[PDB]
């Protein structure tokens, strides 16, 4: 048990459930160890953008020098965009490394990566692919997001083109997971993509 | 027996094969029917890539099967 303060993510916990966040449902938060280690986080994609109308979930671990060294942070939920592994769920975020900070609330964490979806930061990428089709086609890469958003963060509506191409693909007997993937990573290119998923 | 050969272009042929026929000559095969040389063909079952050296039976493709052609 060399948890420090168990102390303050309980307060800091309070705090969010508090907050006018989760009674206007833009963010949330839940248990899921008795030691108060690792929390659940649930954030609600901004309107105005590809994930709106998506909920995801978000992996809190807290480490030992915790208030001195920040809290791990990962994507459950399957998200598309330059900051977030796209294949992983590993974030990229100054506060979230060293620009991190004493007294940075839960509450202050959980809202930056909800400001985050607004408005990416491709130059500090985590995911090359994603940054890059980001950049050279923001068009793409938010009718990519709005179907990400809605195959795996329950959101509405989809581009119909697109599930015809992962249905071409599928049709070969490939995961559709991979498949998603390599479509997404290879602009939407049938054949371009069809070519990544045998490597 | 047949089994059918489906490209990413929408195009479906059936072409005559033997169980026993490898990798290699089924694409020698596609070669005949559609002029397509093995040299550039690549095919798909199931999310893997036949290699050229196992056959059709060896791999467990029962006739009528649907095996997918991606050019190189």
């Amino acid at each position: 048990m060399a948890n420090i303060a168990v102390q303050r993510i309980k307060r800091e916990f309070k705090e969010v459930l508090k907050s006018e966040e989760t009674s206007k449902n833009q963010i949330k938060v839940d248990l899921v160890d008795e030691n108060f280690t690792e929390l659940r986080g649930e954030i609600a994609g901004p309107p105005d953008t590809p994930y709106e109308g998506g909920r995801y979930q978000l992996e809190i671990k807290i480490p030992e020098t915790y208030p001195f060294n920040p809290p791990k942070v990962r994507f459950i939920t399957k998200i598309w965009h330059p900051n977030i592994s796209s294949v992983t769920g590993a974030i990229c975020l100054d506060i979230l490394k060293d620009q991190w900070a004493a007294a940075m609330t839960l509450r202050t964490v959980l809202l930056s990566l909800q400001a985050l979806l607004a408005a990416a930061e491709p130059d500090d990428p985590q995911d090359a692919v994603v940054a890059n089709q980001y950049k050279q086609n923001p068009e793409m890469f938010k009718q990519t997001a709005r179907l990400w958003a809605h195959v795996y963060a329950g959101a509405p509506v989809s581009s119909p083109e697109y599930t015809k191409k992962i249905e071409n693909l599928c049709a070969m007997g490939f995961d559709r997971n991979a498949v998603i993937v390599a479509l997404s990573s290879k602009s939407w290119d049938v054949e371009t993509a069809t070519e990544l998923l045998l490597s | 027996m047949q089994i059918f050969v489906k490209t990413l272009t929408g195009k479906t042929i059936t072409l005559e094969v033997e169980p026993s026929d490898t990798i290699e000559n089924v694409k020698a095969k596609i070669q005949d029917k559609e002029g397509i040389p093995p040299d550039q063909q690549r095919l798909i079952f199931a999310g893997k890539q036949l290699e050229d050296g196992r056959t059709l039976s060896d791999y467990n493709i029962q006739k009528e099967s649907t095996l997918h052609l991606v050019l190189r």
